[PDB]
């Protein structure tokens, strides 16, 4: 029709949205939680220090045995560790060092890389040649790969420079689904417990709710004052943290459609960088530009303690399936395993 | 009498 | 105490360890740049030429001198740089390459804006982000041929007025461009390098390969205590 | 993958021979080596073993010092020369490839062997009392090994290994790390174990199951096998 | 006399500057973990070879040339003589390979990338102490603690090195002069004479590229006014070196070769300033190296 | 349709679907997140330490 309609119309369900989420805001989230037992200092040592890579930490995935992780740094490798022996399994020479993503497949037997590259590149670990290749070369994105998550062997989700995501059917090498309606570069991934939605937080400071399946986009979370570098869900998949070069995490809940919580304070300055939750979803450990780690209770927003080993950018963060330990990527090459 | 110097 | 399977694992991590330290040798002796320029700015001329002078994302090998220079142009990307113009913060230098005729040409796609003044625009702001503090910036202006067209054509005060020149001279013109792009620095110990080049020039090789050389005599300036 | 062994035949006791064999389809100096022999009516004994990048070499000592392992790399080929021969090495000798990391399958692929004719102790002791099972096919059977050791090792793996030599061909690696099935085994197949005493039920057998059924263990050099039981269709 | 007086006042001053200003350098480079880049690695070492020396030295030079009598033990004079030649020899060869360094770093800036890595530097650390370990063990062996008797009836001990024969002492003395100060000292000239031509060359060129191979170069004034300091700086290490050093590896000469002439004419006080200027060399370096340079300074602040 | 209003038009009807979403208090929201909290505080080895023998990191 014309403008002077439809972004009037939008405009006036932008409002009734709002007054539906103002409705809906019965209480906030420190009022209910203001009478649960805090959860003290979460004190956590070093318990590994992966060493071996060279450049800059970019990305991290714990593989479902919880056990084995693979790591992407600027030098060109992915290497997998088991964190148990501090042994590295395997390192897979890339075509691009300019890594800036990475998971591991849930069985265990892909690993995914991408970055500058608009490639997310699904490495097949199980080969009888006993060699790492690649199986795929996904190369349908025109911006970055900012982050890939598989959802099985078969399909991945893919997060670029540009604004859209992707689902990727790996065997036949080609995208089942494009989720398109972010505006900013898209910047992180959240698979859903489920399998069925995912999140995804972009430079737009709004974060998106997808059906994998049908390819729409339920919901739009909007509180962060700028780009959401980091996004993860809280363990029920109802909710989910956001973490924002703001200096603040923000708890959005799947079914309130809204902001629950923000983890802020005043000395901090710097982005998040990373996000992930506790198993039991208590914990939210942020990483940060200062080169620290803070553990926030998910619940009461104190800083129940910082992780502090780290001597440049923290750059990933993740919490195994089974909560046992938690990896700490960093700028410095370092990868810090922590409990 | 201490004629001499330790060489450093 | 291990077992002799793992102590086969821990001799495979040794092994890959010895595998990363030797590409860690290779991917240290070799000096990344970042060439970086608006469009229409000639990358593709500029890298071809470079390639028969020497003997998403295109590394470009070049080996000098047994010395390896690995030219990053980051090529399209339809992407917000300050979300990954970061991984290039440990590059010896931006190449920023400028097309001289860019000052008559006007954003015909977009606006009347100058098409130089978004080469400085871009050139302001890579040269600010915190990234590249110890990186130089080495400006190819490139197409003065063009330019020497222009300015018979298209004189330059008319498109700048801060330009006190002659309206006769290619030199006094150039050397205003230069001016105008190396007053962008607020970093002055940075030091900007700056060459005039053509596509008929063989020699942008070399001057890379000084150019570098000069950032590394001055990081190793820094390094070893010397002021 | 292939693994091609030649270079044996007949020698004359005290001779010397280098039997040789080249590895083709697979990144050969990203794997271990093992050889492991057959007597004409006997179980399986590993000889010696070459890990990546020829460290950590080990033999027998039913051929440490006599015998020498090494591997050329670059021409993805292994040589085991032979010294000092003797009537007792008289074997089907297999080069056996072997890859060490969380979750990897050792043993998995093993060469078609190359026999040698000669014209004429803390090691683990592997025990499968039952030398012979009838067999019909659909019926379970469970073969069961015992080992002088307990194998399951402090970090939790039970370093027991389980191998089908299908009458007339090399070696199949079953199962691995007492319970997981290799690359392409049926499953049909399962393991099970106490870590002194384990168990092999081939639910719903098949006339591909008959053959000699090795269980090993890999928690000591030396490597032992047991004697092997048939399945007899 | 007054000579005992302004031995002690001087003695004292630079034993406690150069202890202030090496635990300095040590504390700071130890604990400003990214500091340690090769050269202050090379720094680290030195500062701690010139606590070595000024802790293992100044006492035991200062006392007995105080008291005229040796009131240690042949085990001391031993201990003590070794850490002297010792901390001697790796100040000289940490001056040396911070010279080379340099000079790779300057005058082959890309070249020197293949080899001059934390690794080389530890290797060459390695190396350099332990071949002054090495060459130094004929003073722990032959600086007998040879007794005397004083003007009066008390006997009394002085500490010094005595290799079996004049011509050995002469070999000797002459090697130490090559290897501790006439190939450092060249070394040292021909590493930082060809950094001060690198370096002035470019300044002639960026003058003259300022009057409308080297390459334009947009330098500020305070960058051509930092390359000139750069250039003083390296005459001063020169100047320093040779005015503390040249002093006693000439008296030392002169000792081997006219024993009784030298030792009449500088035993006493003039060795002891002689002495006091060598070890005015372990704090001078302190400064130039670390105190000096601005990024030092700042790793000061920030830390203890 | 497809024309030159198409990125508004599917704008208001994502935003309109957006709009019509059913949602749940933020009481219950706290609820069920304090409930989930509660019911795998055991089964997070981080929430509370947890003994070296049972920590497959602390040796």
């Amino acid at each position: 029709s014309e403008l002077d309609q439809l972004r009037q119309e939008a405009e006036q369900l932008k409002n009734q949205i709002r007054d539906a989420r103002k409705a809906c805001a019965d209480a906030t989230l420190s009022q209910i939680t203001n009478n649960i037992d805090p959860v003290g200092r979460i004190q956590m040592r070093t318990r590994r220090t992966l060493r071996g890579h060279l450049a800059k930490i970019y990305a991290m995935h714990w593989g479902t045995d919880s056990r084995l992780l693979v790591s992407a740094s600027q030098d060109g490798k992915l290497i997998i560790w088991d964190s148990y022996t501090t042994n590295k399994v395997h390192a897979i020479p890339l075509r691009s060092s300019w890594v800036m993503t990475c998971a591991y497949a849930p069985s265990g037997n892909y690993v995914a890389c991408g970055g500058l590259d608009n490639i997310c590149s699904i490495y097949n670990l199980k080969t009888r040649e006993g060699n790492v290749r690649v199986s795929r070369e996904l190369a349908g994105h025109t911006g970055y790969l900012s982050c890939c998550r598989f959802l099985d062997d078969n399909q991945i989700v893919t997060s670029s420079g540009d604004t859209t995501c992707a689902l990727w059917d790996i065997e036949t090498g080609q995208q089942t689904t494009t989720f398109t309606g972010h505006t900013g570069d898209v910047m992180s991934l959240s698979l859903a417990p489920d399998t069925r939605l995912f999140v995804s937080g972009a430079c737009d400071a709004s974060a998106k709710l997808w059906d994998v399946r049908e390819g729409m986009c339920r919901q739009t979370f909007t509180g962060h004052e700028s780009d959401i570098n980091a996004i993860c869900f809280f363990p029920n998949g109802n909710a989910f943290a956001t973490g924002s070069d703001d200096a603040t995490c923000r708890l959005f809940d799947l079914r309130a459609d809204q902001e629950l919580m923000t983890y802020s304070h005043d000395n901090i300055i710097c982005g998040i960088t990373s996000v992930s939750f506790s198993k039991s979803g208590r914990l939210l450990l942020a990483g940060y530009d200062d080169f620290n780690c803070n553990v926030w209770d998910a619940l009461k927003a104190d800083r129940a303690g910082v992780l502090a080993g780290h001597d440049n950018r923290v750059s990933c963060l993740g919490v195994t399936d089974d909560g046992m330990a938690v990896a700490t990527g960093s700028w410095d090459s370092f990868l810090k395993i922590w409990n | 009498d201490y004629m001499g110097w330790m060489d450093f | 105490t291990l077992s002799a399977e793992d102590k086969a694992a821990v001799e495979r991590s040794k092994m890959i360890d010895r595998n990363l330290r030797e590409d860690g040798e290779k991917a240290r002796r070799e000096l990344k740049l970042l060439l970086l320029g608006t469009g229409e700015s000639g990358k593709s001329t500029f890298i071809k030429q470079m390639r028969i002078i020497h003997g998403g994302i295109i590394e470009y090998p070049f080996d000098l001198q047994s010395v390896i220079f690995r030219m990053v142009d980051v090529g399209a990307q339809r992407s917000e740089r300050r979300k990954w113009i970061h991984c290039f913060e440990n590059v010896t230098s931006i190449m920023f390459l400028v097309a001289l005729s860019e000052y008559d040409q006007v954003l015909v796609e977009s606006d009347n804006e100058n098409r130089m003044e978004e080469s400085k625009a871009l050139f302001r702001t890579i040269i600010t982000y915190p990234w590249f503090q110890n990186s130089s910036v080495i400006l190819f202006l490139n197409k003065k041929d063009l330019l020497e067209e222009k300015i018979m054509y298209s004189h330059l005060v008319d498109y700048f007025p801060e330009y006190d020149g002659p309206q006769r001279d290619a030199q006094a013109a150039r050397e205003f461009i230069l001016k105008m792009f190396v007053d962008l620095n607020p970093d002055s110990d940075k030091i900007i390098y700056s060459h005039f080049t053509c596509s008929t020039d063989t020699e942008n090789i070399r001057f890379v390969f000084a150019a570098v050389k000069d950032t590394i005599l001055q990081l190793n300036l820094k390094e070893y205590n010397l002021v | 993958v292939q693994l091609v062994e030649s270079g044996g035949g007949l020698v004359q006791p005290g001779g010397s021979r280098k039997l040789s064999c080249s590895a083709s389809g697979f990144a050969f100096s990203s794997f271990g080596m093992h050889w492991v022999r057959q007597a004409p009516e006997k179980g399986l004994e590993w000889v010696a073993y070459i890990s990546s990048g020829s460290g950590t070499i080990y033999y027998a000592d039913t051929v440490k010092g006599r015998f020498t392992i090494s591997r050329d790399d670059p021409k993805n080929t292994l040589f085991l020369q032979m010294t000092s021969l003797r009537s007792e090495d008289t074997a089907m000798y297999y080069c056996v490839r072997s890859i060490y990391y969380y979750g990897s399958s050792p043993f998995d692929f093993w060469g078609q062997g190359t026999t040698l004719t000669v014209s004429a102790s803390a090691d683990i002791v592997m025990t499968q009392a039952t030398s012979s099972v009838p067999v019909t096919p659909g019926e379970s059977v469970s073969i069961s090994c015992r080992s002088s050791k307990s194998l399951l090792h402090s970090n939790g793996n039970t370093y027991l290994y389980w191998f089908l030599q299908r009458p007339g061909q090399s070696p199949q690696l079953l199962i691995y790390r007492m319970s997981n099935l290799a690359s392409g085994v049926p499953d049909r197949f399962s393991g099970s174990g106490s870590g002194t005493a384990f168990t092999l039920t081939i639910s719903r057998l098949e006339a591909e199951d008959v053959g000699v059924y090795y269980c090993m263990q890999h928690l000591e050099y030396p490597l032992t096998f047991g004697a092997g039981t048939k399945l007899e269709l | 006399e007054w000579q005992p007086a302004v031995q002690i006042l001087l003695y004292s001053l630079i034993f406690l500057l150069s202890v202030l200003g090496n635990t300095l350098v040590i504390t700071v480079l130890i604990r400003n973990k990214r500091m340690r880049t090769v050269t202050n690695i090379f720094l680290l070492s030195l500062a701690v070879s010139d606590l070595m020396l000024c802790l293992f030295c100044m006492p035991f030079n200062l006392i007995p040339n105080l008291l005229k009598d040796f009131i240690f033990g042949s085990a001391v004079c031993k201990t003590t003589t070794y850490f002297m030649g010792t901390s001697v020899s790796v100040s000289t060869f940490n001056l040396v390979a911070i010279s080379l360094e340099r000079y790779g770093a300057i005058c082959k800036p890309l070249q020197s990338r293949v080899w001059q890595t934390k690794s080389h530097a530890l290797k060459v650390i390695a190396a350099t102490w332990c071949l002054s370990f090495t060459i130094m063990t004929p003073y722990p062996i032959y600086s007998n603690l040879v007794p005397f008797t004083k003007n009066n009836n008390q006997t009394a001990n002085m500490c010094r090195f005595l290799l079996p024969n004049d011509v050995m002492q002469q070999s000797w003395h002459t090697f130490l002069l090559l290897i501790l100060f006439l190939i450092p000292g060249i070394v040292m000239m021909v590493a930082y004479g060809l950094i001060s031509l690198e370096l002035y060359q470019g300044i002639k060129f960026e003058a003259s590229q300022k009057k409308s191979n080297r390459i334009r170069s947009n330098s500020s004034a305070a960058n051509l006014m930092a390359k000139k300091r750069v250039i003083r700086m390296l005459i001063v290490i020169v100047v320093l070196f040779f005015l503390c050093w040249m002093p006693i590896f000439s008296a030392n000469a002169w000792r081997a070769y006219d024993t009784a002439s030298a030792e009449r004419r500088l035993s006493g006080t003039p060795i002891s300033f002689i002495l006091l200027l060598s070890y005015t060399s372990s704090c001078v370096n302190p400064i130039i190296y670390c105190f000096m340079n601005k990024r030092f300074r700042l790793g000061f602040m920030a830390t203890f | 349709n497809t024309a030159s209003i198409a990125q508004a038009r599917k704008l208001v009807e994502q935003l309109k679907m957006e709009a019509n979403i059913d949602r749940i208090k933020v009481s219950k929201a706290a609820a069920d997140l304090m409930a989930y909290c509660e019911a795998h505080a055991k089964e997070d080895p981080l929430l509370t330490p947890v003994p070296a023998s049972e920590n497959p990191f602390r040796e």
